[PDB]
């Protein structure tokens, strides 16, 4: 299948006292390998996935460099920010910023992104070309600006389709054991009676991953998506995920409904009906 | 602001089973801004040892965390979660139900 | 590994 590698950056300013909070995750697909939070006592690049803990002190060393650089560039966008919105010292403002790298099922460079907001909006972005940058409004404009004198994203094109994806196949290797193993989802439906007439089957997928799954209700063999309630995707805690879907029907007319599960450890989809 | 309000998830890692061992799970998603308040209770006491990943958010920009504990249900305890946010003019606690 | 040079909006 194909892979990423992303990172995840969010720094929020305490207009109060002090430094904004800085809190940077590593994924590889749907698993945290990293982390940094300035609030933790470490002041380090922390491991979150056993594959990471083999990297040797050089790595450590210099990914806690770089994550304490990015912390610093996030402080003072936030400054540059308020400026550039005219807003007050007195409120708390919020940067986010995600990049990462895509390999496809060939192993070689898929595709890359950049992309950056304030205060929950997006603020500038890479193409996906990863030549120019999309700006949302006047102030990213300006930032947009800079960065084409600075050749940002050059620099950054370099990065996303050299050493990401050099770095992400050392940690598919590395983690294969569990990176590169796909669990299929444990599947089971419940039911409800909801009144004297009508039930509640409720289709259930656990401990899957990766988190990607489409859970879909048929009846007599045709999508229903009236009276159903499906949920988000959710964590187990684990490092799997867990969905669940429900529909409500006519009590009796149990068996004509059937419930279709798709995933990636599914090489054919699944169909649950409920019997007994 | 813009502001979003969180979603609440409650449930257990497994499916539940008096006596036994398990972790009980409050997953917040869908939020903006990132500050937020989340407890979990057994019969409205909140519990210490409480647990969380680590922040993130999705393609919307908007915020997740789960925040959890090791549990073990019995059939009297009742478990839920509170949660507070700019979004709510006052907590917000879910019941944990062990179908859901 | 991280990209080492963010830059400044």
């Amino acid at each position: 299948g194909s892979h990423s590698m992303r990172y995840f950056f969010t720094s929020v300013s305490r207009p109060g006292r002090g430094e904004p909070r800085f809190i940077a995750v590593g994924y590889v697909d749907d698993t945290q390998f990293v982390r940094f939070d300035s609030d933790a006592a470490s002041q380090r690049m922390e491991p979150r996935a056993p594959w990471i803990e083999q990297e040797g002190p050089e790595y450590w060393d210099g990914e806690t460099r770089k994550v304490k650089a990015h912390s610093q560039t996030h402080r003072v966008d936030l400054g540059t920010l308020r400026g550039y919105y005219n807003q007050s010292e007195a409120g708390s403002h919020t940067v986010q910023r995600m990049y990462g790298c895509d390999v496809g099922s060939d192993w070689r460079f898929l595709r890359g992104y950049h992309q950056y907001a304030y205060d929950g909006k997006d603020y500038i972005a890479l193409k996906e070309d990863l030549r120019s940058w999309t700006a949302a409004d006047m102030a990213a404009q300006t930032t947009k600006h800079k960065w084409e004198a600075a050749h940002v994203a050059e620099q950054l094109r370099a990065y996303l389709e050299g050493t990401c994806v050099e770095w992400l196949r050392r940690y598919l290797e590395n983690g294969k054991e569990t990176l590169q193993r796909t669990d299929a989802p444990k599947t089971h439906m419940t039911h409800h009676a909801v009144s004297d007439h009508e039930a509640t089957l409720r289709c259930w997928a656990l401990s899957f991953y990766p988190a990607e799954i489409t859970l879909t209700w048929q009846r007599d063999g045709e999508d229903q998506t009236q009276d159903t309630e499906l949920v988000e995707t959710r964590p187990a805690g684990d490092g799997t995920f867990q969905k669940w879907a429900a529909v409500v029907v006519p009590s009796g007319q149990e068996q004509r409904y059937t419930c279709h599960v798709q995933h990636e450890g599914l090489p054919k989809p699944l169909t649950l009906r409920w019997e007994p | 602001m813009i502001q979003r309000t969180p979603k609440i998830q409650v449930y257990s890692r497994h499916p539940a089973e008096n006596g036994k061992s398990n972790f009980l799970n409050c997953y917040v998603s869908g939020f903006h801004p990132s500050d937020i308040e989340v407890d979990l209770l057994k019969n409205g006491e909140r519990i210490e040892k409480v647990e969380h990943s680590d922040l993130s958010f999705s393609k919307d920009w908007s915020f997740y965390l789960l925040y959890y504990t090791e549990f073990t249900p019995t059939e009297k305890d009742e478990y839920a979660c509170r949660v507070n946010h700019v979004t709510l003019s006052q907590p917000k606690i879910v019941k944990w139900d062990r179908d859901m | 590994y991280l990209e080492p040079a963010p830059v400044t909006a």
